[PDB]
């Protein structure tokens, strides 16, 4: 519902923004909020654009408010894949992302590995896997590839 | 040169003779018998002269394998072998086996399974060769000139309450 | 080393019955987990919850082992940066604990110099001892037909009124008094008087030395506690044992009264977790639970375990699946008949369907 | 003996119904206590 | 050219052994029944087999190791394939996982999950296997490429049997060839390791190992590795099988697999049945034993030979299982609590026993023996079922029939050569004037040693005990020949004579307190050494 | 949406052998056959049975055989209408598995047509007008207990009675006779026993390859999935009716056994998730016997006799599943041990078998 809102105007990043509005709302609000919350007394929400508020608002009356996130995921893939944008998840060791020039070129070899993603841009997304302490993974379309290492 | 049909119709490789070769270039008669499992797994049923082949290897082999394998037994394996050529294939053994297999019993010095085998050769057979029958004589007759007649615990005499029933 | 968990902060979502349902927005702590409620909420003691499950990466689901009165939504608990340990060594001789491993003998503080898991992985078919060696109850029957094994598992299989219990005094009073090896008791789901009366025969046979040495320990667990307690109890003084064999090396003696209990407490929470009742009503996953402790339950290469537990039969009907699962792990079986303690013959024991590995030339004479 | 079987039969019988009933209840309780889904209804419409 | 392995997506729901799985957006999927791999560390996996996919697109995975290292979040690999096992001549002698890892003690990958032969790939059921006991060999024949359950009570030797029946082979596999030798795949499930290991222990004393091998699934174990084991053991023996070799699997048990299965169902929230058993437990016991069959000629002409094992709960023979197990196999062999404290051991009820097979699997000389000896046995029962409260009259029928119960005790397998030979003196009638409890000891004499050399009486060539290679004569000839009929005439009568004019004589004069005890021990002693 | 061949959907949902599938065009007629056109690295091909249909392009699907290495979002392709079997007299002395394809390796069938396994039963007035007489040529069962076209047979025994005698020798009676060919159906029967059925109708010709062959054979065996073991006995059926019709013959169906059909059913509702009636069986157990049962009739055209093995459960005739079979049976046939023993063959109990013809309104 969503994607076809914002294709109807051309627009998808204010769906972006919206959603990060909505993060920062929940983080200030309290604990537990979506069990009773009403998105239209929330003042919050009051300025999210109005695909996102109607979204809201259904997922308030179903009782299904605890799924923006992954609404929200599904929304960036599907925006991801319409502008032709390959994101490759680069798991870290938990504190220090400096160390990503490794993950940059490993993303490369396995973009050019990956002919269907020829026409797609590269993209990377930082991650922190507490299980890792050392190097690093990287993900992408599927392909995972293990050059971390964990505490003995 | 006629057509062998299996138990559902199919037809069979008659076509034996480069597996017997192959027995024949063996050296342990359990290659021998790998041999025979790939002739049946291949659809070429094991014939008569495959099988007298297969005694052939097994008295000129040295052994079952290249270790030694316990209680191993050239007599038991060819008595098996003639078993299976006779029973689960319906094939009935010619003189050539009984005479490989009385040629190993003397060779062996096992007198009294070459009796046995002249008798069964003299009830089946056209009669026991002679060279084979007075080699078991002679075998025999050493082995009761030097004592070696029969086992030495069975001569031993236990009583009732003596025998040591482990 | 220092779990990345401790101290890790959730707050209680769902309550229903023993089980508690607690959200973290950092992340569902690993399963196992003991977690400690902080709010005071009124109570005269505190709470405790043991995690086995988890709904999501968030969201994990726990039981009490304690009850969960004055208990509200939003609840802050906390982590404790591990599973739920016991105190473990020689310290605890003569002493009395509960599922927490907390003395509640009301005899002072105990010196605690270590502190174990009650989890533990059962130990591999290597690790393994083959010893076969009678044991002398001084009972003829026992002795005759079905004699025991030194390191080796006995059940006793009866119904009520029969004399499980007794005969397991009477066990102790024969061997422990004078076993070299250490002893530990698990009143799991019996009767506090029971308990009590146990205590009083030990300290009378001055197994419990208060003023000097002791031999034996206690752990209680009772029908009056939750179905936490009740299960987790067992795993506690199993972990004790485990101790006094592998760290010592002794020939350790472990009594238990009664082991249904904890299959019944298990069974108490099955629907609750969300699992679907499998036979009779007992939970499904009632093989796995029980063989995973009575694997515990061994004897090592280290040191020894002999094992004696009580069993419960309902209805004296010995095809209940717990009984027919327990029958295959262990070494000999006294099965116990109602008919024959009304002929007043006791120990009302059935030779026929009592069994040994032992009895066989090689081993008995 | 003719009786006694009879009777024997009937008992199995009942018992494997009771024993599908009370677990059929069970699975009814639990998944009906999970059946949802999202309605395609104007919410809006008060 | 990086090592690249398929993330599915993370882990959801953690309930005991099992768990769910949450694909991450855009991902390739997984298939069915396809192995996966928790990555719990960077460099440590635990094992998972998938059993359900949701129209959600959620996914149900049974855990197989490392199960208290599973924790929500976690990524997940697949493999893409079905679960491939070690196989060879290089796992006997060893124990093993059903996933192929080899447990600590002190050649090619085949699919655990293979479709069974066609009916034209099979072969009416002709080459006999022998246990080793004689009331199996000639009441309940057994043969290759057959399923013979053993259906028993607590502690009535069910694996015992099996593990008797895997020993008595080793000699043959020593003496015959490797083509016609049967190689052993014992399966343990739930039960303890401790079992386990005296078990290998006893086969390594007996030298089993050689021709053996053990797949572990020891309780402590997750419910879809003791779900796994038995089809891995199949694929074992199937390696054989289609090599033109002949094996031997053995379940214990299938009742623990039953209901790891059903545990698994139940937690998958899966359609329950009868005893909350799923209704796929038909299928999966059918689909687990109909692979033991007797290939044909044309296909290897190997055989696989099934001994599932299975426990009544106080003789309730309707349960669910086991009437699709017995309704499934191909004849059953039922144990019996009260004969087997009565003495009989093995304890075997010939009435509720029976071997669909016939006489078909049975060796000439055996098959000729046991026509005779079914029909002594039945009348032996009819007139013992009318002389339950009458004084009983000594007919020739009854005389034999306690005979050959006397001689059906035993505690370990016996040689084909010593058991026919008794067995035919018992039907001619040579032990007619011997004592029934001393038959026992008759056997022992003249099966361990001998008394014609002893007391100089030896008349014959051939036929001597101690002569073990015999035993194929025989196979290939029927006792009922001229060739070795007159002289295991001539050997009987004289041993017969022999022990009736001197042990048989002192043993009735025994009169002492010393005398009476030591022969009692004598007589335990053959009893349970032959 | 006629003509429905050809479609194209979606593997949805896989659990067990319940597949379902979403089809944009809307999904197919109840009964349909699917087929996976996927390449999936499969042994063997993956055809599915359309059962119940979830939503307007969502439908429940049974498979008859393993769903391994079936991923979501596989092709499926619609066959154009119900499972379809081979009929003709090229059949005869062949054997064939539920999807109507042979297995005994021995050339291609060469059949003229195909027809669907489920069929509507013949109507009344379809119905024969007259009750009429099976001569099987044996004594006992032509005198004490008559057969009747059209009818039912129930058959009870085990091994050792030679229930297989009997019916290779019922087969070549009713080809010497009356000239009408028979069909063997083995549901949930095994392999062994199967396989020694084919060798030994082959030695007694019944099952001539290089001659004519009076018995045509369908075997799902208990490794087959319950699907398969279920829907086997249909496509005999077909084959039948399509004798009883177009050749306006005498056919006899025999089916080892019903107990198997009844069960496969069973569990596939259980699989479905039905919740079970009582003692477990599902609560469409009559409409599933009697949708097999009215399908044998005696019509205007021709007869199809039936000849089912029955095995009761405990012994006990109460037992569902054997009294629903009994409702709809027409006769009996009981094999006892203790006459074979004696020496009497065909070893039959006369006092025990009953038939309802046994009466001077047909009968003389
Ligand atoms: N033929 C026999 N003669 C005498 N004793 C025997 C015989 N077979 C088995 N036993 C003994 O019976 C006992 C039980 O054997 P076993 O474990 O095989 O039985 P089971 O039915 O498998 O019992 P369980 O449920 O414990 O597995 C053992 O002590 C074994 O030595
Ligand atoms: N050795 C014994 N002699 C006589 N009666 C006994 C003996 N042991 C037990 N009983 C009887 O059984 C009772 C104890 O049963 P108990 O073992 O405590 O049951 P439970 O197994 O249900 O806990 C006694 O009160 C007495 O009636
Ligand atoms: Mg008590
Ligand atoms: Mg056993």
């Amino acid at each position: 519902f969503l994607y076809k809102a914002a294709e109807e105007k051309g627009n998808f990043d204010n769906i972006l923004s919206d959603f990060q509005k909505i993060a920062a709302a929940a983080s200030k609000l309290p604990i537990f909020w979506e069990r009773t919350a009403v998105v239209e007394k929330i003042p919050e929400f009051k300025q999210l654009s109005e695909p996102t508020f109607f979204t809201l608002v259904w997922m308030q009356n179903n009782g299904m408010l605890e799924l923006i996130q992954e609404v929200a995921e599904v929304y960036e893939t599907f925006v991801n894949a319409k502008q032709k944008k390959a994101v490759a998840k680069i798991f870290v060791a938990p504190g220090g992302e400096k160390n990503v020039e490794e993950a940059r070129r490993v993303a490369e070899e396995l973009h050019k590995g990956l002919k269907e993603l020829a026409d797609y841009t590269l993209v990377l997304k930082t991650v922190v896997d507490r299980t890792i302490v050392k190097g690093f993974a990287v993900e992408l379309a599927g392909q995972y590839v293990n050059k971390a290492e964990g505490q003995q | 040169a006629a057509k062998k049909y299996d138990l559902f119709g199919y037809e069979v490789d008659t076509n034996t003779a480069p597996w017997i070769e192959k027995i024949k270039k063996c050296k342990y008669y359990d290659e021998a018998g790998e041999v025979l499992v790939n002739m049946n797994v291949s659809n070429c049923p094991p014939d008569i002269a495959t099988y007298n082949a297969t005694l052939q290897c097994i008295y000129q082999s040295p052994s079952k394998q290249s270790t030694p394998v316990d209680n191993e037994s050239k007599f038991c394996a060819m008595m098996d072998l003639l078993e299976e050529m006779q029973h689960r294939n319906r094939l009935k053994p010619n003189e050539e086996s009984w005479t490989w297999v009385m040629k190993e019993c003397v060779k062996s010095g096992q007198f009294r399974l070459g009796y046995c085998i002249q008798q069964v050769m003299e009830t089946e057979c056209k009669g026991c060769p002679a060279d084979l029958v007075k080699a078991n004589e002679a075998n025999a007759q050493k082995a009761k000139t030097e004592g070696k007649e029969h086992p030495g615990h069975l001569s031993q005499q236990a009583g009732l309450f003596d025998v040591k029933v482990e | 080393p220092v779990a990345d968990h401790k101290g890790r902060v959730g707050h209680v979502s769902q309550v229903i019955g023993a089980v508690v349902d607690v959200h973290f927005a950092d992340g569902v702590p690993p399963v196992l987990t003991a977690l400690d409620v902080v709010d005071k909420l009124g109570r005269d003691e505190p709470l405790t919850l043991e995690i086995v499950q988890h709904l999501d990466a968030h969201t994990g689901r726990c039981i009490a082992m304690q009850t969960t009165d004055l208990l509200k939504l939003k609840a802050k608990v906390v982590s404790t940066g591990g599973n739920i340990s016991v105190p473990v060594g020689r310290e605890t001789l003569g002493r009395i604990f509960n599922v927490l491993g907390d003395a509640i003998d009301q005899r002072g503080p105990v010196g605690e110099k270590l502190r174990m898991p009650i989890h533990a992985v059962a130990p591999k078919l290597a690790d393994q001892a083959a010893e076969d060696a009678v044991l002398t109850t001084g009972i003829k029957v026992i002795d005759l037909i079905l004699p025991y094994c030194k390191g080796g598992k006995i059940g006793l299989f009866g119904g009520a009124g029969v004399g499980k219990t007794v005969i397991i005094m009477e066990l102790i009073n024969n061997v422990a008094k004078g076993h070299g090896g250490f002893s530990v008791f698990a009143g799991v789901g019996e009767r506090t008087r029971e308990g009590t009366d146990l205590y009083l025969e030990m300290m009378q046979s001055k197994v419990i030395d208060l003023k000097g040495e002791s031999k034996c320990v206690l752990v209680y667990g009772q029908m009056n506690e939750p179905p936490g307690a009740r299960a987790r109890v067992a795993q506690s003084a199993l972990t004790m044992a485990e101790y006094f064999r592998d760290v010592e090396g002794q020939d350790v003696l472990l009594f238990i009264d009664n082991i249904f209990r904890f299959t019944q407490a298990n069974s108490e929470v099955s629907a609750l977790l969300g699992r679907i009742p499998a036979a009779v009503g007992y939970q499904p996953t009632l093989a796995e639970d029980l063989g995973q402790l009575q694997e515990r339950i061994t004897s090592t290469t280290k040191g020894s375990i002999t094992s004696v537990q009580a069993v419960y039969v309902p209805a004296d009907d010995i095809t209940d699946p717990a009984p027919a699962t327990t029958f295959s792990h262990l070494d000999a079986t006294t099965v116990l008949d109602r008919a024959v303690a009304e002929s007043g013959i006791y120990p009302a024991v059935n030779p026929l369907e009592c069994a040994s590995r032992i009895m066989d030339p090689d081993v008995i004479s | 003996q003719q009786r006694t079987s009879s009777l024997y039969n009937k008992t199995r019988q009942f018992g494997i119904t009771a024993a599908l009933i009370e677990i059929l209840s069970a699975m009814s309780s639990l998944e009906g206590n999970a059946m949802k889904g999202v309605r395609r209804n104007k919410f809006w419409e008060g | 050219f990086f090592k690249t392995t398929e993330m599915i997506g993370y882990v959801h729901s953690i309930d005991g052994t099992i768990a769910t799985l949450i694909p991450a957006p855009g991902n390739p999927g997984v298939a069915y029944n396809t192995i996966i791999q928790i990555q719990v560390s960077p460099t440590t996996f635990a094992a998972g087999l998938v059993f359900n996919l949701e129209k959600d697109g959620r996914i149900g995975i049974i855990l197989m190791d490392n199960i208290t290292e599973v924790q929500s979040g976690q990524k997940v690999m697949a493999t893409g394939q079905l679960l491939h096992i070690p196989v060879g001549a290089g796992v006997l002698g060893k124990v093993v996982n059903p996933l192929g890892h080899e447990v600590p003690v002190g050649s090619t990958l085949g699919k655990v999950d293979t479709g069974a032969p066609n009916i034209v790939s099979r072969s009416p059921v002709n080459y006999n296997l022998l246990t080793g006991f004689k009331a199996v060999d000639t009441m309940i024949p057994i043969g290759r490429g057959q399923r013979e359950l053993i259906v028993g009570d607590r502690q009535t030797g069910k694996t015992s049997i099996a593990v008797s029946t895997i020993i008595n082979q080793v000699r043959i596999n020593q003496q015959i060839l490797s083509k016609n030798a049967v190689i052993s795949i014992y399966v343990s499930i739930g039960q303890r390791c401790s079992n386990v290991a005296r078990i290998h222990r006893l086969l390594q004393s007996y030298g089993a190992l050689r021709y053996t091998t053990v797949m572990a699934a020891t309780a402590a174990e997750p419910a879809g590795l003791q779900y796994l084991a038995p089809y891995a053991g199949v694929t074992m023996g199937e390696y054989f099988m289609n090599r033109g070799r002949h094996c031997l699997c053995v379940y214990d048990d299938l009742s623990k697999q039953a209901v790891a299965y059903r545990q698994i169902s139940l937690l998958l929230r899966r359609p329950p049945g009868r005893e909350a058993y799923p209704g796929d437990v038909f299928y999966l016991h059918s689909r687990l034993l109909e692979r033991a069959a007797m290939l044909s000629p044309g296909k290897g002409g190997g055989s696989v030979t099934a001994l599932p094992i299975v426990e009544t709960l106080s003789n309730d023979v309707t349960a669910y299982i086991v009437t699709n197990v017995i309704s499934i196999t191909d004849g059953q062999i039922y144990l019996d609590t009260k004969l087997f404290t009565g003495g009989q051991r093995p304890a075997v009820n010939i009435g509720l026993s029976v071997s669909r097979v016939g006489s078909s699997a049975q060796n000439a000389a055996m098959k000729g023996v046991a026509g005779k000896l079914k029909g002594i046995l039945a009348e032996y029962r009819k007139l013992a079922a009318d002389s339950v409260g009458g004084q009983q009259v000594q007919t020739i029928p009854m005389i034999r029939g306690a005979r050959f119960v006397a001689l059906f005790n035993q505690k370990q397998p016996s040689y084909f050569m010593n058991a026919i030979v008794s067995l035919y003196a018992c039907l001619n009638g040579y032990l007619d004037d011997v004592k029934v409890q001393y038959v026992k000891f008759y056997e022992y004499l003249l099966v361990h040693r001998d008394l014609g050399i002893m007391y100089g009486t030896a008349k014959n060539k051939f036929f001597y005990m101690y002569v073990q290679e015999l035993n194929y004569l025989i196979r290939f000839f029927t006792l009922n020949s001229p060739i070795l009929h007159g002289e295991l005439e001539e050997m009987l009568k004289q041993h017969t004579h022999l022990f009736l004019q001197h042990y048989q004589s002192k043993m009735n004069a025994i009169k002492s307190e010393k005398d009476v005890k030591a022969l009692k021990n004598l007589l335990y002693s053959c009893k349970r050494a032959v």
